């Protein structure tokens, strides 16, 4: 009973069986600052049962730093009360409400507590109940720039998947009797020592087909052990193995427990000696605030510096802590005390809510058990960090105040970005920088371009829009929420709808981006991505990349003149299956579903695409007889959708879905297996139908059958479509109108001058005059997965699961096909917050503007198995041109609007290089091989007036720049690269 | 006797063979000459493919016949 | 991409390929017009085959779109000119260069492969009967790879 229409992209990460276990978990949480309140955020939005909130600590102003369910007319008022009215809208299956009160024997109502802004005691009270009583026990905190967790899930706790990771499967080649499995040629199983398998569809040794995993012993990139398989066997001949994942068993220890010896887990490597020091230093904080009616170390106090460590001290003396004391380190923890940073609190309330949902659901690795986390490279240096300057305002920015200064938020304030894009990391940026205060000042401003639509599925990870909003532009609905949440962000932001590519230039020209400070990408494909980074690279701004995809996560930094562009990296590419094994012989799903979608697009697009432009071009027919590689086929379309197979009603319809289902599933196989028997033999003596390529064998049409029906009422449906029939579902139709069919005959064919060109202009000349025919159109089909009234993934299934069964592939359900034909990235709100929290920390670091390389940091995370990585930027490359050091990437040439000879001779004169070859965007402007003819025709002209005349196209108002890459040769004749040329027009 | 190989760029190698000689001294012949490695070697007479372990009689090559040498692509 | 493929274009004009000819079309860089001529001792004789190549945005990093566009009767290629070549679909990698396409595809103009075939009817001509086989081939390419 899951709603896959709100959480699509969830479930493929999590999967159905966990989310149908998560929703009977209930979670209380403790604590409603910034960090507890997103903790519930995440939650809400994963759909556990319902939520319980404690917190009946009346507001404050400073609490506003993080919290954005807070306003300034709450002061006074218990946050708990005040925030629930505002979660429970975030999703309407998960109820929020308050206790005032909370009792030990309570907590046995839940079945994960989550702990925030407690005191050590109240913890330890808490965990020594909740331990016994097997209930998950989280507590999180966040001081300053430091944050720290723990996790205890009982002393049994059952952990079904330990990596996330599909079972690994794989087709066999050969298995020897002493269990030497081998794949096939080039074919890699991935497996590992220990890992256990299933095999099917196994040749000569039937034994191995009952499904007892077996132990697995990898001997090498291509080939394994099982064992011995002596008694099944000699040797099995083909088939296909499957991981087999089997339960772990973990034992966490208690609070009280795990204070003396504690468990770590080490965020980074490069650090290993910290996390000792903040465990005395977390616990010195506790007792500090115990010992002062609560209240935390003074912002950047001396003599409350001391008093902590003091503490520290003790505390490490008293649990026999054999480490050496990092002064510098602990009095850093204790200046920071009161700060709250909402860029930490979006991280840790990420790592906490996938805590709760491995705790919730027995998935993925859990931590193990403390993690402490530091991100102190942050700290501004260009500015003054002290007492006077640190100090609280009375003002809502108090809690970042306490950790940057007031001159650090005169920079934020002033800050001039552009955000492209408004998915789900655009709303946790947007978010972060209203509570961050960015561009709140005189100079400040905001910019968010995006011209995509919100819809059902959105809603799960991007909180800031509403089920009210759907339908509507993301970047008008993202730039409202903000000024809700920050009214000092009124007027200061400003929305676009415009695609930022190639056409969108006129918008965001020179003017737009010279006043920027920074460019923050939230895009999803590559193409976009490597254009701003382009444009960032010419225009020498920082840029902030990031990207998710289930539970994995990365962000990278580039920087002028200091680290590599974007586009320095490759990526794998999307793999793209060979034509003939699609067209003929698959052997996996993801082939049929291709076909599929292949089938669709040349059924209900191309054909109604080739109609409609016969009947508004009036040379269609001559353009298309010496244009298209098959004009007989656009003919024989034509021909086709307009008078030899017009519907004119539905029974029509079902007659010719009918034909199109003996077209492609009875007809084409026998076709094959006439060319190629299944008895017969490859040149090599082979026999042709022997591993990656299954004889196929033909079906025969049966009502009764759910395959068969589905797919002919989705083909009659789409026609009607195509045709604006009356489609209906009711199956007595079809029954009735399909029992009166008579199969045409049809016998496969053994084969056995201009006269061509004039049957194709009978046939030109039989159809009807376009005049004959003004205002018809047929409308095609556009394929669109996110909606389910529209037979389009129906179609794909019922389609896909017939080639399946015509080949003996196992046939996969809407839901996974639905995930592979619409190119789906799994998404989830954890991964969002968490890229969002690394980013904004990023961020502070930009502002400040940090000059050394090792200040920065590319971060990547995996949250299914709590791993979490940071590492350098890469620099910049350096080369030697002309006896001096050019950057490779951020340097450049500037030029005046000269003539190609001028620029010829400047570049032969000043840097000693031959030019060879000289283009612009996709035209070869100069080079050195052309007849002497064509260049002194173009020599004498200007690069602008070359521009225009070679690509026959006038340069736009706004155009004031060129950007040319040129090749040149030195002296001797050796190919020396250089940087472009900035053409100043 | 002689033979000749046609290479995919136009050139024509005119080799001294026996109708005896294995296939593999003449993949052994071409590596010499052209540096080509014997397992990248495809040799095409007469509309079929040579195959290691056999002799050129095998395949009724004669007097001054002509083969190709193609490149190993499959798929 | 514009310096690699003007690389590649240099290396053709400095060596010919004798047996091939690619150059850009018009002053466009990623689009060229190719001509492959058939092997001499194949019924693929005296025969010039034009071919389109599209050059992706993301060259060399994504393999280019060869396309035949005169008519050929072999097994391999169909009849809209889609080449059942494995180093254009993923066997592709950012070190292949437009010669090595062209002598991979006058390779398999001199030798077909019809134990993994694209066109099915061919393939099985090819392999029952031989001579027809030849005939046909040699029918296509005078009607077609001739004038
Ligand atoms: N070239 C582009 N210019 C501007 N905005 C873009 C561009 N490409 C993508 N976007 C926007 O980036 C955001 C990507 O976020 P996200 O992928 O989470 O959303 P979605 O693609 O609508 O959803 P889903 O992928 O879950 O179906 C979308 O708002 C998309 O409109
Ligand atoms: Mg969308
Ligand atoms: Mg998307």
């Amino acid at each position: 009973t899951i709603d896959e229409g709100l959480y699509s992209r969830q479930l493929y990460v999590l999967g159905h069986e966990a989310m149908k276990q998560m929703s009977q978990s209930n979670v209380l949480i403790i604590g409603c600052k910034g960090l507890g309140v997103e903790i519930a955020k995440n939650v809400c939005l994963a759909g556990v049962k319902s939520v319980t909130l404690y917190d009946p600590q009346p507001t404050r102003i400073e609490d506003l730093s993080s919290q954005y369910f807070l306003t300034e007319d709450d002061i006074g008022v218990p946050r708990a009360k005040v925030t629930v009215s505002k979660l429970a809208e975030l999703n309407q299956y998960v109820p929020v409400s308050v206790v005032d009160e909370l009792s030990t024997e309570y907590l046995k109502n839940f079945k994960c507590v989550v702990v925030t802004e407690t005191s050590l005691t109240k913890q330890l009270e808490i965990n020594d109940f909740t331990h016994k009583n097997h209930i998950a026990y989280i507590a999180a905190d966040s001081r300053g720039l430091f944050g720290s967790i723990f996790c205890d899930f009982g002393e049994n706790f059952i952990c079904t998947d330990t990596d996330g990771n599909e079972p690994l499967t794989g087709m066999i080649a050969s298995i020897t009797d002493d269990g030497v499995v081998t794949m096939l040629e080039e074919t890699r199983h991935g497996l590992e020592n220990g890992d256990f398998v299933k095999f099917t569809e196994v040749k000569g040794m039937p034994g191995l087909n009952d499904g007892t995993p077996r132990k697995v012993e990898v001997k090498g990139p291509y080939t394994f052990s099982i064992g011995s398989v002596k008694d099944l066997g000699s040797a099995g001949y083909n088939g296909v193995f499957t991981q087999v994942k089997v339960p772990t068993k973990i034992s966490f220890k208690s609070l009280r427990e795990s204070l003396k010896d504690p468990e770590y887990v080490y965020p980074d490597f490069g650090k290993m000696m910290r996390p000792p020091q903040y465990h005395i230093a977390f616990q010195a904080l506790s007792a500090f605030a115990d010992a002062h009616e609560g209240s935390l170390p003074r912002p950047r106090n001396d003599i409350d510096a001391a008093e902590f460590f003091e503490f520290c001290k003790k505390i490490a003396s008293t649990l026999q802590f054999d480490v050496e004391l990092d002064e510098k380190l602990i009095k850093e923890i204790s200046y920071q005390a009161r700060g709250d940073l909402v860029a930490m609190s979006a991280f840790l309330g990420g790592a906490v809510a996938q805590e709760v949902l491995k705790a919730t659901t027995s998935k993925f690795y859990p931590l193990k058990q403390y993690f402490y986390f530091d991100s102190l490279e942050s700290l501004p240096s260009s500015v003054t960090i002290s007492e006077e300057t640190c100090k609280p305002r009375g003002c809502r920015y108090d809690g970042q105040i306490a950790v940057f200064g007031s001159e650090f938020q005169e920079k934020i304030a002033s800050l001039s970005t552009f955000l492209v894009g408004a998915g789900a990391i655009g709303c946790e940026m947007l978010k972060n920088w209203a509570m961050m205060g960015v561009a709140t000042g005189e100079s400040g401003h905001i910019s968010v371009t995006d011209m995509d639509s919100i819809e059902k599925s959105n809603l799960n990870r991007q909180f800031l829009f509403r089920p009210r909003d759907v339908g509507k532009l993301k970047s008008e609905c993202a730039s409202t929420a903000v000024s809700i949440m920050n009214p000092s962000l009124t007027g200061k932001i400003t929305s676009y709808q415009e695609r930022v590519g190639p056409e969108s230039e006129g918008i965001f020209g020179d003017e737009f981006f010279e006043k920027l400070s920074l460019v923050t990408n939230a895009l999803d494909n590559v193409e976009a991505r490597m254009y701003v980074d382009r444009r960032c690279v010419f225009f020498e701004k920082p840029l902030l990349e990031s990207g998710t995809l289930g539970t994995k996560g990365n962000t990278q930094v580039v920087v002028p003149h200091l680290t590599e562009s974007y586009g320095s990296s490759q990526d794998p590419p999307e793999k793209s299956f060979p034509i003939c094994t699609l067209k003929n012989f698959p052997n996996r799903i993801e082939h049929t579903i291709a076909w599929a979608r292949d089938l669709f697009e040349g059924l209900f697009k191309q054909p109604i695409d080739n109609v409609n432009m016969y009947l508004s071009s009036p040379n269609f027919l001559e353009t298309s007889l010496k244009t298209s590689s098959n004009p007989r086929e656009v003919l024989e379309n034509i021909r086709d959708y307009l008078v030899t197979e017009k519907p004119l009603s539905f029974e029509e319809c079902i007659m010719w879905a009918r034909l199109q289902f003996d077209k492609f599933f009875n007809n084409n196989i026998q076709q094959l297996l006439f060319n190629f028997p299944k008895d017969s033999v490859t040149s090599t003596g082979q026999p042709f139908w022997s591993g990656p390529k299954r004889a196929p064998t033909p079906l025969s049409f049966d009502i009764h059958n759910r395959e068969h029906f589905d797919f002919i009422v989705a083909a009659a449906s789409l026609y009607a479509f195509n045709y604006g029939l009356k489609s209906e579902t009711d199956p007595a139709i079809y029954e009735r109108v399909l029992a009166g069919y008579n199969p045409p005959p049809f016998a496969p064919k053994s084969g056995i001058a201009n006269k061509d060109k004039q049957e194709l202009k009978s046939i030109a000349d039989s159809l009807p005059p376009p005049s004959s025919l003004v205002g018809f159109r047929l409308t095609p089909a556009e394929f669109e997965k996110d909606d389910d009234s529209n037979h389009h993934i129906d179609f794909i299934t019922a389609a896909s699961n017939l080639r399946a069964m015509n080949y003996d592939i196992t046939p996969a359900d809407r839901f996974k096909t639905k995930f592979v034909a619409g190119k789906i990235v799994p998404a989830m709100c954890t991964s969002t917050a968490v890229v969002s929290g690394l980013v904004c920390l990023e961020l502070v670091k930009l502002v400040d503007g940090k000059k050394k390389i090792e200040e920065y940091k590319n971060g990547f995370f995996n949250l299914a198995i709590g791993l979490f990585t940071f590492s350098d930027p890469i620099a910049s490359p350096k080369m030697k041109v002309n006896g001096k050091e050019i950057d490779k990437i951020w340097d450049r040439y500037n030029l005046p609007d000269c003539t190609l000879q001028e620029l010829i001779d400047y570049f032969q004169k000043e840097e000693g290089l031959e030019v060879t070859m000289l283009s612009s965007g996709v035209s070869l402007l100069y080079a050195n091989f052309q007849p002497p003819k064509k260049l002194a025709e173009r020599l004498p002209l200007k690069i602008s007036e070359l521009v225009e005349q070679i690509t026959k196209k006038k340069l736009e108002p706004f155009r004031k720049h060129l950007v040319l890459e040129i090749c040149c040769d030195d002296a001797n004749g050796e190919d020396v690269e250089v940087p472009f040329i900035c053409i100043k027009l | 006797m002689q033979i000749f190989v046609k290479t995919l760029t136009g050139k024509t190698i005119t080799l001294e063979v026996e109708s005896s000689d294995t296939i593999d001294n003449v993949k052994s012949k071409i590596q010499d000459k052209e540096g080509i490695p014997p397992d990248q070697q495809r040799l095409i007479f007469a509309g079929k493919q040579l195959e290691d372990g056999r002799t050129l009689s095998d395949y009724n090559i004669q007097k001054e016949s002509t083969l190709h040498l193609v490149l190993r692509l499959r798929g | 991409a514009l310096k690699r493929i003007n690389r590649e274009l240099a290396d053709l004009g400095k060596d010919p390929p004798s047996s091939s000819s690619a150059g850009p079309v018009g002053d466009d860089l990623f689009h060229w017009q190719a001509t492959i001529m058939g092997p001499a001792d194949s019924p693929y004789a005296g025969g010039v085959f034009f071919l389109s190549i599209h050059f992706p945005t993301d060259y060399p990093f994504k393999p280019p779109k060869v396309n035949f566009t005169t008519r050929i009767y072999h097994p391999n290629i169909n009849s809209n000119g889609s080449i059942c070549l494995d180093i254009l679909r993923d066997q592709w990698s950012p070190a292949l260069t437009i010669s090595k396409v062209l002598l991979s595809i006058s390779s398999l103009l001199t030798d077909p492969n019809p134990d993994d075939p694209l066109v099915p009817e061919i393939a099985h001509v090819y392999k029952t009967d031989r001579s027809r086989y030849e005939l046909s081939a040699r029918e296509w390419t005078r009607k077609y790879a001739i004038g």
